[PDB]
RNA sequence: UGUACAACGGGGUAUUGUAAGCAGUAGAGUAGCCGUUACGAUCUGCUGAGAUUAAGCCUUUGUUGUCUGAUUUGU
RNA sequence: GCGUUGGAUUGUUCACCCACUAAUAGGGAACGUGAGCUGGUAGACCGUCGUGAGACAGGUUAGUUUUACCCUACUGAUGAAUGUUACCGCAAUAGUAAUUGAACUUAGUACGAGAGGAACAGUUCAUUCGGAUAAUUGGUUUUUGCGGCUGUCUGAUCAGGCAUUGCCGCGAAGCUACCAUCCGCUGGAUUAUGGCUGAACGCCUCUAAGUCAGAAUCCAUGCUAGAACGCGGUGAUUU
RNA sequence: GUGAACAGCCUCUAGUUGAUAGAAUAAUGUAGAUAAGGGAAGUCGGCAAAAUAGAUCCGUAACUUCGGGAUAAGGAUUGGC
């Protein structure tokens, strides 16, 4: 009906998990989005610009009452675990079961404390700047 | 070009693909690889070395089968069980 | 002419009055105007169309020296629901546009994102400036 | 454009019509006889496992005496 | 022709049927039919519904690791078409598919033993319970054998 | 005066009056020209539509952007069980037009085309064809004599054949009943024909042969009284309009007396009688093998009837006959396949298609298999099992 | 008065999304009792369970019952 | 024969502007008083005039006709009587539908100093139109099928009621979309025109008598209905 | 009872169960509702419909008769335990 009709279209289609992790696991990736060069167009003039809720905030505090609220911490606690690939959607189904397996150990050895520790220091520099 | 003048002009002349390829028989030219079974895909369990390990896991499942992988309360004989069953069943209904 | 093949019929999306996306960084943001060549002629009817379709188009959002100006090119993503003749419909996150001269040759010289299979199969010089088909 | 009944391209058809697809559909017809002849066989060896005289005459000549009487008759008054 | 995997109900994805879905990073999501569409369009979480094979394979229903489960892997390098080898795989496959059958029949076996040993103690919990219906029980059952 | 705006017209004055057809069984009105140097062939056969399904093809079609590459395709699915001959009729030339002078029966005839004859069948005493059996005596003299006036005059032979509904799982048990022409020659041999042929049944194959184009006529579908909107495809007026906006507002300005027979009202939609041509067979599927469904590509042992059946309709237990598209008509329904009443000059009539695979799986729903064996294997074992 | 017809039921197919009831220590903490007991959204298990499935789906070795009311027609 | 568009502009349009297109031809059946549906009297203000009531060279604004159930026409639907009933058919008459563009090849050939650059024959696909269809995709939901949500009520659980179908999600079947798919032909006579023989007129002449080709034209094949007072062949004919 | 509320929704007391009925579910209507992609290309004219909407917090321009404009605008949230 109207509701999922004029929230879930593709016009407004929003940003797919599996890329916010792969956002959040390098160092670069989320210096370049916290740095986010003066853009005309974009809400907040560039900065002040949520990571997990892919968002732009107009304002320091705006972007302070988002993250001391639910609608963040639903996406901190959607985006703990693996990102849910074909990979996964295959492997289920008993196809390259090997390849789900080599990239699940990878991020619980590898890719998941990488990410954690990107999250952390996102939390406390966000926290000491605002 | 002078094959196609031959047969038949561009739009008509139906090109084997075949013909060209290269193989360990010839005999075989015409043949067709199935591509779907009742499931699966043909071309996901085709490997050269796909019969040793065919080998190896029916050696698994002859060790399994040796092994006890496929195969009364006290206190109530049976009768007694059926019993308490068939008067639980009443009472519920 | 310009394009490479024949006439093929896949889904119409873009009527007239739609603004679609550009990605590339020859300098435009979007593209609206009129105009679809070889479209029909029937009374009440938009010229909508795709299929690595060219259309008549003007910069709303993009650099000065090309707004107010009209030119051709060429749809590249649509978002309808397109039918492929081998199997599944298929359809992208969004509309995207981009910009070229008559013959099919492009004013910019590479393209962001996916391009449409059958776009480029029918358009040589987006197969040569894509680096991401489908 | 040509139309569909343009004695061009009729006339193209017809100089192919006697050429590629009369073979084609000339083969077909003897392949069916030979199909529809065994269908006969085959029933067989299934079956070997175990005026006009009549009203005729009197209908019509009552048809024309009732015609000749009401004078609803299409070729005799 | 090839038989795809839905991207949320881990199903085969037949010619002809369902919806495939191109996002930006050139990247393919084939859907069933329209309900994991409008479910991926909704931003569900397919190892949180119970009817995918996700969530199932991650809470530890049907298994997930076996050795007939390796056998269907994808294959970039190819091979130079021997019959022989195409016509051993064909009935390899047919014997895998009741040998994976087999050891699913023995998981659940396994997950579902200790069961009657619980329906057992309902009922003896029961009868012990609600004795005052038994009289009922007892004297109808009687009335009926005097009756016939 | 002169509209300001050219347009076509809305609907086809020659798909007129758009009326019930006079039967559920659409009449065939032409046959093919004979030739008598040919064999002996039947122009024409009788079916029942069952559904609908897809298929995937391989394409031999030099040209085309398609070529040497797979194509997905819609194909209707008609129950074809052997058809039985009991009659003759032999159709004399006038200068009024084509004249029945005699028509031929067979000796014994089925429970069902006596059922046709009849309108309540549980009451009667069922002497249809007693008189004619005994007709049927010693020598068959009258017999021979009919058969010798078809011989003599008589122009064209047409044969009187019916079904054999019993075969299917349709809710009938009344068989139709139809003449199909002979097309061979020497009108001799087409009497001695028919005559060997009384009380004997015609398959599909017989008649037909894959990457053959043929006609289909039938009925269809009426869905009743509709409107000018939906019966020839008028714009609908903006909204809240006088006397409403599903309807033609008027003529225009300038001035006539009358109403025109040209002027889109409302009316019946469907049950009415069509003839699409050229439709190509793709297979001719038999139910003594089974595997009908299977194909060289897949080797998997199905037949073409999917799980749960077909949607209002049954299994498919007989010989069938598959063409690509859309053929005229709904499902429990009786078509008429003709060949083609010309030669085709088109190379779509020449191509030998290739099937790589059938969908087998349930119309009554989203169908994801293709097998109840496959539904087995995915779902796994349940609880009712063990 | 038959491989007859129907109402029920069985099987298959499909839709939904894991029933009622019972248990656990899994449960942010809070009180009481010398770590333990009571409350507790929720989670886990019996449970792709449970429900619906022709009313215009397919199929049926089952159970039960039904099958001569009225009118009219002649070359 | 078949088509002859989409839009901008009301400090206005008895029109013009830029695009697409094969093309964007003109007109009538109303305007030879007056006739579908829609824009363009009563109140009030400014301007010109008037002694004034008021009028106007103006301009602005707001401002209730409401068939058809009758006859005919048109569209679909029955039906008496022509021994009864049933089946298979014929076809007078009437209607008729297909259309346009591009692409491969012919060929970078013919042609041309160069620049450029065709076509027949053989093939492929699309535009407009029409007729069907529902395998798939999408839409639709009183299947009130499944589940959930708010508020309240039935003591709580269960199971339910009410909220003018309470709301949210999925939703088969059916219906449906160039929003999905399929299909859409071939014989004779002719116009313009080009010709053969050949007088008129001891030359000559396509014409006067004869005669060969030839257009998307005409008539038929094919498609639709089937004369309810058009017809045939055939089956049964009453304890 | 919910709730800011004599709003709207359900209920207790008291009262009523009155308005010609039955069978089907064609078109056209009357009263509503949903719709892919595009979003005013429609139309004299965005008529009508849609969208927004309560409460907490941040924040709020020109102009101003300094009293207002102002709920300007624009943004973060809302359950249960
Ligand atoms: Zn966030
Ligand atoms: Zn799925």
């Amino acid at each position: 009906g109207r509701y999922s009709v004029k929230r879930y279209k593709t016009k407004r289609r929003t940003r797919d998990l599996d890329l916010i992790y792969n956002d959040l696991s390098t160092k670069e990736s989320v210096q370049k989005l916290l740095n986010q060069p003066l853009d005309e167009t974009k809400p907040g003039l560039g900065q002040h610009y949520c990571i997990h809720c892919a968002k732009y905030m107009e304002t320091a505090i705006a972007l302070k009452t988002h993250l001391k609220g639910k609608v963040h911490k639903r996406r901190v606690k959607e985006l703990r675990g693996v990102p849910y690939t074909q990979e996964v959607s295959d492997a289920a189904a008993g196809y390259n079961l090997n390849k789900f397996l080599n990239r699940v150990q990878e991020i619980t050895q590898s890719v998941g404390p990488e990410k954690e520790s990107n999250e952390a220091l996102l939390k406390e520099h966000l926290d000491s700047t605002l | 070009r002078d094959i196609e003048a031959e047969n038949g002009g561009a739009g008509v002349f139906n090109v084997n693909l075949k013909d060209k390829y290269l193989l360990e028989d010839d005999e075989w030219k015409n043949d067709i690889m199935p591509e779907i079974l009742d499931g699966k895909n043909v071309y996901d369990f085709l490997d050269p070395e796909i019969a040793a390990k065919l080998q190896a896991l029916e050696e698994e499942e002859e060790k399994l089968e040796n092994e006890g992988f496929y195969n009364i309360y006290d206190g109530f004989e049976a009768s007694e069980v059926d019993d308490i069953k068939e008067k639980a069943a009443w009472i519920r209904n | 002419n310009g394009a490479q093949g024949t006439k093929f019929r896949i889904s119409l999306g873009l009527p007239v009055g739609a603004i679609m996306n550009c990605a590339d960084n020859s300098g435009a943001r979007n593209l609206y105007i009129i105009a679809v060549k070889g479209s029909g002629s029937r009374l009440n009817r938009l010229p909508a169309a795709s299929l690595g379709d060219m259309v008549m188009a003007t910069v709303k959002k993009g650099k000065p020296e090309l707004r107010k100006k009209v030119m051709p090119a060429i749809v590249v993503r649509q978002a309808k629901s397109w039918r492929r003749r081998d199997g599944v419909f298929l359809y992208f996150e969004d509309n995207a546009g981009v910009i070229a001269n008559p013959k099919g040759e492009m004013k910019g010289s590479a393209i962001t994102g996916p391009v449409g299979k059958e776009c480029a199969d029918l358009w040589p010089r987006v197969a040569s400036n894509s680096g991401v088909v489908v | 454009a040509k139309s569909l009944r343009a004695s061009s391209h009729l006339n193209a058809k017809s100089v192919k019509r006697r050429g590629v697809f009369q073979k084609a559909v000339d083969a077909r017809e003897q392949r069916i006889s030979d199909k529809l002849k065994e269908d006969l066989l085959k029933q067989k060896l299934e079956d070997l496992k175990k005026w006009r005289d009549g009203r005729h005459h009197t209908y019509k000549k009552a048809k024309l005496m009732k015609q000749s009487k009401k004078k609803t008759s299409f070729t005799r008054f | 022709m090839r038989i795809y995997q839905c991207h949320f109900c881990s199903s085969p994805c037949y010619p002809g049927h369902g919806i495939m879905f191109v996002r930006n990073d050139a990247k393919e999501f084939r859907f069933c039919r329209s309900k994991c569409h409008k479910a991926f369009k909704q931003r569900r979480n397919p190892r949180k519904l119970k009817w995918t094979k996700a969530f199932r394979k991650a809470a530890g229903k049907e298994l997930a690791v076996d050795s007939t489960l390796t056998f269907a892997q994808r294959r970039n390098v190819p091979v130079r078409y021997n019959r022989e080898l195409v016509a051993t795989t064909l009935k390899a496959m047919a014997r895998i598919e009741e040998i994976r059958q087999k050891r699913e029949r023995a998981f659940y076996k396994n997950r579902m033993r200790g069961n009657k040993e619980k329906d057992f103690l309902r009922d003896k919990k029961l009868v012990e319970s609600n004795p005052e219906l038994l009289r009922i029980r007892e004297v109808e059952i009687a009335r009926k054998l005097a009756k016939e | 005066s002169h509209r300001k705006y050219e347009a076509p017209r809305h609907g086809h004055l020659g798909f007129l009056p758009r009326k019930r057809a006079a039967s559920i069984r659409a009449r065939v009105k032409a046959f093919p020209k004979d030739d008598r140097s040919k064999p002996v062939a039947l122009t024409s056969f009788l079916g029942y539509k069952a559904g609908m399904t897809t298929i995937v093809r391989d394409l031999d079609r030099p040209g085309s952007k398609f070529h040497k590459r797979e194509v997905v395709e819609a194909v209707t699915v008609v129950d074809t069980p052997p058809v039985v001959v009991v009659g003759v009729v032999g159709y004399v030339e006038t200068p009024r037009g084509l004249r029945s002078l005699t028509t031929v029966w067979a000796e014994h005839l089925s429970d069902e085309v006596k059922r046709r004859f009849y309108k309540n069948w549980y009451k009667s005493k069922k002497k249809a064809f007693t008189k004619y059996s005994a007709k049927y005596a010693q020598d068959g003299a009258g017999i021979e004599r009919e058969l010798a006036r078809i011989k003599k005059y008589a122009s064209v032979v047409r044969v009187l054949v019916h079904t054999q509904i019993r075969k299917t799982p349709l809710a009938q048990k009344k068989a139709h009943l139809a003449e199909i022409q002979l097309n061979g020659g020497s009108i001799s041999e087409k009497v001695d024909w028919a005559r060997e042929h009384f009380e004997k049944t015609v398959a599909v194959d017989s008649v037909f042969e894959q990457n053959e184009m043929i006609d289909a006529i039938a009925v269809t579908k009426g869905h009743g009284f509709e409107g000018v909107t939906h019966r020839w495809g008028t714009k609908k007026l903006p909204r809240k309009t006088h006397r409403g906006l599903r309807k033609v507002a008027c003529i225009g300005a300038w001035h006539p007396a009358h109403v025109m027979w040209s002027v889109a009202r409302a009316g019946q939609r469907g049950y009415h009688s069509r003839t699409s041509i050229n439709h190509k067979i793709y297979r001719v599927g038999k139910g003594d093998d089974e595997a009908n469904g299977a194909t060289s590509f897949d080797r998997t042992k199905k037949t073409i009837t999917p799980m749960g059946g077909f949607v209002h309709y049954g299994e498919i237990k007989n010989d069938f006959i598959m063409v690509k598209g859309c053929i005229p008509g709904n499902r429990k329904r009786i078509v008429t396949l003709r060949k083609s009443l010309y030669t085709n000059t088109s190379r779509k009539a020449l191509e030998e298609v290739s099937l790589k695979w059938i969908d087998t799986a349930s119309k009554f729903g989203k169908g994801r298999f293709q097998t109840p064996a496959e539904k087995h294997a995915f779902m796994g074992t349940l609880k009712k099992d063990l």
